[PDB]
């Protein structure tokens, strides 16, 4: 075993692919739907949880394998969201002027995002290159960010000023912040209610999907705008009852797990490198 | 010797008898980086046409392939006008 | 063998020289040479075969003479001379037969086949007509320490090999780079491929070697070199080298730049060719290494800019191949050819008659498993059993 | 040269026919003409080499004759003949490597190298002895003027070119119009591609054309032609014509309709086919103009209907293709090949002892030069080159 | 062949080709510094450009060596074999042009067709011995 | 060549046999020879030298037959031996000289150096004495194949590898796992390493294995094999394998256990060995098999218990070795030795006259690159100049 590090393999193409392993990526993972309240609200249940563990079993999960969590909504679920669970799906409604934080959302759990603290309070803080944003994470993270000279001067804003900064986000629980890949800046964010964290973008999450449970194709996770991309996991289904809507979930959970994939960086072969 | 121009040309030839070969890249890119480079204030056209009118020996051939100006100038002072058409041709391109 | 080769021509040549109407001055030497080996042969006796299906055969010699007082052939003789050119084809066809089946671990290059072995003795040394033919003339130029050669026609010096190394690669296999390889025959067949098409190398810049290493030494190789390798240039999805998963291949072929092939000889660069197309020459050669490069297109269309963007997905993954056509070469050890039927020759007289499998040459003679592994035994058995097919390709057809 | 010849096949003749048993009927002729070599070379000094680092050897002859009173030939007359063939055979390999590593720029076909050159004289006129081969008998056919021709499988006529004409473009690249092409060898793999899949062409077809001029007359070809090059049958991204940026392109492969190609010598048309794909046969042509047109589909199923559309995009390019092989050939004057290795040995006994650059040849001997320019002096040259080689690979190999 | 075989600068009047296969010619127009107001009416710096500027040369080969045959001035052999073939209405053949037409003759002219050339021209010479 | 050692064994047993006072019937054909030998290189003239720095020299052979009417040999008889054999063995030892600076890509065999090769010419059989020497019978029976076989003490088969591989790492390579070895001359030194002390393996025993391919098969060898591996059994720093960084290593030997050894030819094994050490043997093998296993010790003293956790840190890593000697064999090609100076002698005289690199040879007769690649071509000059010292060692020294 010969962790971090990248050794070249050599691979055939006579060879005979082996069999199968759906029975395999259900007898030993776990796999975990994140829904809205409003679902259980409209289902007006409580053995249905159940009901749904029990016709998994017949589509081949384990009993305590297809667990569950519910959230108020996707603007309070944006808030540190840790999916500490092997196999996730999030089925996220879509409504009007929420189109911006949906994709937020869908960046930050769609795609591994490696990064480090900032002290906004002593440092000038900024951008390397493409792959990297500032995320805000909290109730009101009101992100006043001034630009700075090469002289460390404010252009639009003085630094002995708060108020002519440059807001780029008002009380969002979640927001991921891109500025002038280039400058130093010189941020104010309402240290005792909202953390900021300067991260930048690995490889995507391939253990999590989303299920757009209501309109057109908004998801943007690439912050650049030129490129639109359509990811496998960026599901999208009409609905008009939560029934309806699981039951397809359950019906098509293998091509929903086939979607997916193991958690690179859950691997014991990606031990010495960002293993998590 | 291999001749260039910074307009592409290019040229190869002996010495003693100005009698052109066909040219060797990948030969002259490995030679250039080493070799002591030679302007080339008589050009390989002029030089040819002048051996051909005139014959110039061995010695003044090495000298005017070597821009050695104690020998240069001897043609200059003969009055050698492939030599002087050549030096008045490079200074009317000295415009601007 | 030597002899039996030439028991071999002395009967071609009986059965074209020797027509109606013919001249005896044309066939002087011929009725001369065939006069000898009839009555060295005389008196003698063989016993062939005995190894699977081929049935044991006794042949024993005692044929007149051929006349030579005629100045002109007529039918008569024709008759005479064909009742004894067909007893000796047949025994000349079983005994290489016999000797091209028979295989042995320690000394190959001396004969088998017991047959064959008598006829290595003393009395059989006046039969002895010429060796002109190139693989008797290898096996005498050979027999006495000296330099050999066979000229070859598209050689393949290369085992089948396809397969991948992948320098960079993820359990969703979404960002690979490295190299695809098919060696077969007489082609080298290589593709880098690099799905960032080189976003993040330096200088914008992938670097691919891909090393061969020939089993046996070429010789002045006439190669052919193109781009775009052919095959590594339409989408697939390919088995993961664990055999697990497949991953998906889609090329979008760039144009390899500053590529540099090498013909290696003990380690040494006997020649170089940098971006130098169409036929080349590599005077004497070991192991080839091909260097190419996939730049970055700096300057690029809104088209390919769309093809090649700086996020993840990577929907199109970049390309670079090239052939290399060994159309000719000459080397020592003997090799299979596209020109030459030997080893189809072997492989069919051992397959007619259920020859068991032996202890040196692979089962089948699945010449891929042959020349991967290439030992001197290998090497003096191959030789043996293919100079054998030449001279019975002589007369059987 | 047919002195030299005459010489090599000698000594060939004697290293096959003269072995050990072998009657003397079957040696006497060869015996002749060794004995009368051994004589007219006696006491005669040659000086090979002194070019290059090929070095100088000095060669002098005091040879004893071989005997004629034995019936069977045995050991000792072996032995001498092969002390004397030895040395002969060196000499001979030393003054065709000699004579092949020079050149000339007036008088291309008389000989270079002093050793061949003393050859050459009166002297020895009494050696030739059959000029056989093919290369030796043009030779002779090409001295007097008479009508020569080499066969050739594969005849690398073409001079590797692989590019491409833009009847229509614009900076964007988004709709453009043209042929691509790569001769290669033996092959032309020529594909017109339209991006618009020809929407506002004449009745909905766009022509294309290709015209190759070879720089020799082929005589009697066999060629293979059929369609959809494959080369050209990708995505790929290729420069601009100045280099500035790079479009991309991305085949879609209609096949091409109404074919016509068209075998000419000095403009006449000689031969022309007309949609008849396969084997075929071209009895002279200096070119070939291969004519094609793509023709959108009149009917076409919803799939192709969304690839084609009427709107300014175009994803998907339109092609039609064409691959053309020359199997085999004869030509007036000496060409390389798949099958011989009359230029690896030229080029490989350069570069061995690192001749300069010479006259005529172009470095390295690189035959896409010196079949793009084929001057008569070049031809000249090359022939008593490739001569020579040939002559050599009868003993050397 | 790409051998600068001759190169004549600034030269007119008779000269000397020891030996070539192309005339490479070269030459300049050169816009008056100085002008006469005639001049200057000619040449202007708007667009109208009524007066066109050109500049010339012409090259006449007066005399040659040739190592195969070609049509010249001097002998009618050319002639002769059109002459004989028009008469008597040969029709075309495998290699010459129709009427011997010596334009596509020589813009295409093939060993074959050279060595045809050379047989009747001498044929020619040959006849123009004894009938003229 | 037979010549040439024929000349020397003359001189040296003339030398030494032509003493004062010996009888006559002691040296009566030796003195026969000897005039043979004289009048075979009277009046003739040989060149020697003319590379690097080895200086031309002309010698010529004008010398009287030695007297034969004497019944017991006195001192003024050895004054004229000793004004012929100076001058004859200082011409033997500058013809042998320049042989060995001399090399050939092809035809290695046959003699360079134009002295040797007037002395192989058909006059100068008649030297031919008797080939006794080891290098000389070999040569006959190679150049006119039986099988043949140099026996060599302590042959330096291997080319000096000393390198490592691990099976289990990490960045900080706190814990490792491994082998590492030293094949240099006749020795093996492979030593695998753990530094959880197999605690973690199947059953507590962890398998290392290590394959030693032989460029040529050794026959009848004798090989020492011993435990623990000296060179890996103290603490180092060794350079990592990308060499950004250096890891610790701290030995604790512990034994090897169910030790087997393997030796292959071809494939199969030939030879096995289980737990047997001191002297054995290896009948005819080409490579070397040496499999090993590091068992945690059951029960342990509680100084080894300290010294083995199961935490992570590992102050002591523990380690099993072997030591493999191969103390005499015999090879069909020739290498260098222990007892033997040929390579020495080989590589001295083309020193003391800085000849140029040759094509075949590496540079300064490297023989650790010369036996990495010892391709056919290599081997024959090898054999060429080996034996060639080996003539002029019999009077040189
Ligand atoms: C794969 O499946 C086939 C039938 O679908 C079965 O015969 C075979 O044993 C299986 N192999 C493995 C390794 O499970
Ligand atoms: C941001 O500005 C407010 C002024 O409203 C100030 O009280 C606060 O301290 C600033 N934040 C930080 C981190 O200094
Ligand atoms: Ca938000
Ligand atoms: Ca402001
Ligand atoms: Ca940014
Ligand atoms: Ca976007």
């Amino acid at each position: 075993q010969n962790y971090g590090l990248n050794i070249p393999i050599t691979g055939s193409m006579d060879t005979v692919y082996s069999n199968s392993t759906r029975e395999e990526v259900f007898l030993t993972s776990t796999l975990c739907l994140y829904y809205p309240t409003e679902a259980s609200t409209q289902i007006s249940d409580g053995e249905w949880k159940d009901s749904l563990s029990q016709m998994f079993l017949i589509k081949g999960w384990p009993t305590g394998s297809v667990y569950f969590k519910e959230y108020s909504n996707i603007v309070d679920f944006s808030v540190d969201p840790q999916l500490y669970c092997d196999y996730n799906l999030v089925l996220m409604k879509y409504d009007q002027s929420l189109e911006l934080d949906m994709s937020e959302l869908a960046d930050l759990i769609l795609n591994e995002w490696l990064c480090n603290p900032m002290d906004i309070t002593l440092y000038y803080y900024q951008q390397s290159g493409e792959s990297n944003k500032w995320i805000s994470m909290g109730s009101s993270c009101t992100v006043k960010v001034c630009p700075l000279n090469t002289q460390t001067l404010g252009i639009g804003c003085q630094t002995t000023n708060v108020d002519s900064f440059e807001t780029v986000a008002e009380n969002e629980k979640l927001a991921i912040v891109d500025v002038v890949d280039g400058i130093n800046h010189k941020i104010n964010l309402t240290t005792t209610t909202c953390t900021i964290r300067n991260c930048k973008k690995l490889g995507p999450r391939e253990n999590v999907a989303v299920i757009q449970v209501g309109g057109a194709n908004i998801l943007d996770i690439t912050a650049d705008p030129t490129t639109n991309p359509q990811i496998e996991r960026m599901m999208r289904v009409n609905w008009k009852r939560w029934w309806q809507v699981f039951y397809t979930i359950v019906d098509y959970i293998n091509q929903i797990v086939q979607v997916m994939s193991k958690r690179s960086r859950s691997l014991n072969s990606a031990a010495f490198y960002y293993r998590v | 010797v291999m001749e260039i121009n910074t307009e592409g040309k290019f040229f190869a030839y002996k010495i003693n008898t100005f009698d052109e070969v066909p040219f060797d890249v990948n030969k002259f890119a490995e030679l250039v980086t080493d070799s002591p480079v030679i302007s080339a204030i008589i050009d390989f056209k002029t030089l040819k046409n002048l051996n051909d009118n005139y014959g110039i020996t061995r010695t003044e051939a090495l000298n005017l392939i070597k821009s050695n100006p104690n020998m240069l100038r001897n043609f200059i002072n003969q009055n050698n006008p492939i030599i002087r058409n050549r030096i008045e041709q490079l200074i009317l391109q000295c415009k601007l | 063998m030597e002899v039996l080769y030439s028991l071999s021509k002395t009967l071609k040549d009986a059965r074209d020289k020797i027509v109606e109407g013919t001249l005896y001055s044309n066939v002087s030497d011929l009725i001369q040479q065939f006069n000898q080996m009839i009555v060295t042969m005389n008196g003698n006796d063989f016993q062939t075969g005995g190894i699977g299906n081929l049935p044991i055969r006794n042949w024993t010699f005692d044929f007149g003479l051929l006349g030579t007082t005629l100045l002109n052939l007529d039918a008569n003789y024709v008759e005479t001379a064909r009742t004894t050119i067909e007893y000796f084809i047949d025994f000349i066809d079983n005994v290489c037969m016999d000797e091209m089946v028979r295989e042995s671990q320690r000394n190959g290059v001396a004969p088998q086949s017991e047959a064959l072995r008598k006829l290595a003795g003393i009395k059989f040394k006046r039969i002895n007509f010429n060796n002109s033919s190139e693989y008797i003339e290898n096996w005498n130029l050979q027999n006495r320490r000296q330099r050999t050669g066979f000229v070859f026609h598209k050689p393949n010096i290369f085992p089948y090999s396809a397969s991948f190394t992948l320098n960079r690669s993820q359990p969703m296999h979404d960002n690979l780079m490295g190299t695809m390889w098919l060696n077969a025959g007489s082609e080298i067949q290589v593709a880098g491929f690099d799905y960032s098409c080189a976003l993040n190398a330096p200088a914008n810049i992938q670097q691919f070697e891909h090393i061969v290493q020939l089993r046996r030494a070429l010789t002045t190789a006439t190669i052919t070199l193109l781009p775009d390798a052919e095959r590594f240039s339409f989408p697939r999805v390919i088995n993961s080298a664990d055999g697990a998963t497949t991953w998906f291949f889609n090329p979008i072929i760039l144009r390899p730049n500053n590529v540099e092939v090498e013909f290696l000889l003990n380690g040494q660069i006997i020649n170089t060719y940098q971006a130098r197309f169409g036929t080349i020459v590599a005077r004497n050669f070991d192991t080839i290494r091909l260097s190419f490069q996939l730049m970055r297109p700096p300057n690029m269309t809104p088209a390919v800019n769309a093809l090649f963007p700086q996020a993840q997905p990577f929907q199109h993954h970049a390309t670079v191949g090239l052939t290399l056509r060994i159309e000719s070469a000459v080397c020592e050890s003997v090799l299979a050819d596209a020109n030459e039927t030997l080893l189809a020759n072997v492989t069919a007289v051992r397959q007619e008659y259920a020859i068991p499998v032996g202890p040196v040459f692979p089962p089948g003679m699945n010449w891929t498993e042959l020349i991967t592994n290439y030992s001197p035994s290998r090497e003096d058995n191959l030789q043996r059993v293919f100079t054998v097919a030449s001279i019975r390709s002589m007369l059987i057809k």
